[PDB]
Parts: C-alpha cells; sequence; structure tokens
C-alpha cells in the first residue's frame, strides 16, 4: 500500500 | 484565515476537550474528544491539529480541506463542527466516527456482515457522492480508505485533499482513478463514478486492495485493454454488474450517482434479489 499515490513515468 | 471562515465556524477552545490520539495525518495528529455546543449539548468529535512549526503552505492545505468540507451539509459527508485558528495549535473539529476508516474496519471483519449491511454502507457512500457531485465538485480520491464509518455503520465521504470544483481552471490514486483521468486528466463526476465502482469492489472484498499488489503500470495497461477486477467471493450478481457499469470504458455510459442510489435502494427494498450470486478464467483480471 505504499504506492497508492504515484506519478506516471 | 478568511477563506475558511466563509464555511467554518470559529470554535472557542474552552469548549473542546481532548481524550486520546486515534491517528496521524499529513498535517499532524488526530484525536477523539468532546465539543460543547452553544446549546450546552456535548457531542463526540474528532480533532485534527496542525503540527507545530508548520509552513504557510501546510496551513493553507490543512485549512483548505476544511473549507471544502464545510461547503457540504449532508448525512453522508463528514460534518465539520468548526475550526480553531485564533489560537495555536490550529484545529479542525469534525463529527466522531467510532469505527474509523472503512477499508481497515472491513479487514477486521472479513465475511462477518450480511449482504444487506454491506449494501447499506454502499448506499450511504453513493448518497454522499450524489450530493458532492450536485454541488459541482469532483472528489478525485474516492476510495474505501477515505470513507469513515460510525458506530451504527453509517458511511461518510471524507478526505477532500484532492477535491476540486469542476471548472476551466500532483500524485494520483492510480488504482482508483478512471482510465481517461489517468490518460489525460479528464476528471468529471463520471470519473468519480469509476472510483465508486472500485469502492464497491473494496467493500464486497472486505477491504482487499484494488488490483492487489500489481504494479501501477500494469494496472494502467490492463484496465485500458479492457480488463476488470473479478467478482469478489459470494458477490451478488446485481452488485458485480453495478461494478462493471461503473467501469464502462466510455464515461458517458456509466450511471450517474442518482442512478446508483436508486439501484441500491431497490436492492435494499427487495433483499431477495441479492441471493443470485456471481469461474474458470485464463487470467486473474477479467476481460470485460
Ligand atoms: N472523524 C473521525 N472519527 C474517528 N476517527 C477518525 C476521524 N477522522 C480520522 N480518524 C482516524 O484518524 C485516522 C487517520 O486520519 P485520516 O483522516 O485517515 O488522515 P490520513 O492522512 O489519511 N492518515 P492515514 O489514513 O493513517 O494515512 C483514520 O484512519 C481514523 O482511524
Ligand atoms: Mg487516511
Amino acid at each position: 500500500q505504499w504506492d497508492n499515490y504515484e506519478y506516471i513515468w | 484565515t478568511q477563506t475558511v471562515h466563509e464555511f467554518a465556524k470559529e470554535l472557542d477552545a474552552t469548549n473542546i476537550s481532548i481524550d486520546k490520539v486515534v491517528g496521524a495525518g499529513e498535517f499532524g495528529e488526530v484525536c477523539s474528544g468532546r465539543l460543547k455546543l452553544p446549546s450546552k449539548k456535548e457531542i463526540s468529535v474528532a480533532i485534527k491539529t496542525l503540527k507545530v512549526g508548520y509552513t504557510e503552505k501546510q496551513r493553507r492545505d490543512f485549512l483548505g480541506e476544511a473549507s471544502i468540507m464545510g461547503q457540504f451539509d449532508h448525512p453522508n459527508i463528514i460534518r465539520l463542527e468548526g475550526v480553531v485558528t485564533k489560537s495555536k495549535p490550529v484545529m479542525i473539529v469534525t463529527e466522531y466516527m467510532e469505527n474509523g476508516s472503512l477499508d481497515s474496519f472491513l479487514r477486521k471483519h472479513d465475511a462477518q456482515f450480511t449482504v444487506i449491511q454491506l449494501v447499506g454502507m454502499l448506499r450511504g457512500i453513493a448518497s454522499g457522492m450524489k450530493y458532492l457531485s450536485d454541488m459541482g465538485y469532483v472528489h478525485r480520491d474516492l476510495a474505501a480508505r477515505n470513507i469513515l464509518i460510525n458506530s451504527n455503520l453509517v458511511c461518510k465521504v471524507s478526505d477532500f485533499g484532492l477535491s476540486r470544483v469542476l471548472e476551466d481552471d500532483g500524485k494520483i490514486p492510480i488504482r482508483w482513478t478512471s482510465p481517461e483521468a489517468i490518460a489525460y486528466r479528464k476528471f468529471t463526476s463520471a470519473s468519480d463514478v469509476w472510483s465508486y465502482g472500485i469502492v464497491l469492489w473494496e467493500v464486497m472484498s472486505y477491504g482487499e486492495r484494488p488490483y492487489w499488489e500489481m504494479s501501477n503500470q500494469d494496472v494502467i495497461k490492463a484496465v485500458d485493454e479492457g480488463y476488470r477486477l473479478p467478482p469478489p467471493m459470494d458477490c451478488p450478481a446485481a452488485l458485480y454488474q453495478l461494478m462493471l457499469d461503473c467501469w464502462q470504458k466510455d464515461r458517458n455510459n456509466r450511471p450517474k450517482f442518482e442512478q446508483i442510489v436508486s439501484i441500491l435502494d431497490k436492492l435494499i427494498r427487495n433483499p431477495g434479489s441479492l441471493k443470485i450470486i456471481t469461474a474458470a478464467r485464463p487470467s486473474n483480471l477479467l476481460l470485460d
């Protein structure tokens, strides 16, 4: 659950 | 700040008592406590504090989220009781929700609720979102973790950190976000309906993570290719179909929140309908 929020690479 | 005082009452801190810490956020701690109202009635509240040594940006973001919340007065949107800004620590005071965040609550109770209880939760969330959308906002973060649930299992939309007014004017919750919002930032009430479909899956899965631990890049590719989360165990057909409808590729084909509320109201009114339950697949996600 650490990458719930992310940018798109 | 003046911005928040348009939609938030300034509370007298002598009327606030703090009981204990119940959480921690981006901005500081969260406590349970009591608020004495002008009528001398005392109610349970959550108290969020802005951390000591906050930046002006942190203060603006903290209070800004309260300014949005304060615009809504609805039984399924978290109620803002008021703010404390004229003394420090700066505070936001909201209704107390005994059972905390919906995803973590459901994980504690895997397979322990009736389908009608779960539908009750889902109907509340939909009703709150219908109002939010009526008011011209897109939430942008609709997820089980952003729904709070009280002692009587009433669910209420929270966390307006990403919310905005729909107008001609950061990281995104990729697993909850519609394909068009991921592709080119097309956020509309229909992208919130997509997110609602994900919340529906989360609730029927008792707080399983959407797409489990798939990489965000694979979530984006799979969903765009037409793959969808599979039916939760023992999921009523009616509710899986509602998920699929919320997840229509064409946003114009998704139901409106008003339609979602109506659908759930029928299921509550005719609980036998929930007894028809949703197999061998070549993949974990379902194509279509
Ligand atoms: N109104 C409330 N009533 C009761 N508990 C609350 C309330 N608001 C927040 N909490 C508790 O505080 C925890 C953290 O607050 P929250 O609003 O989720 O901020 P956050 O930044 O998302 N922190 P987190 O969920 O831990 O990453 C929630 O999981 C609840 O357990
Ligand atoms: Mg949280």
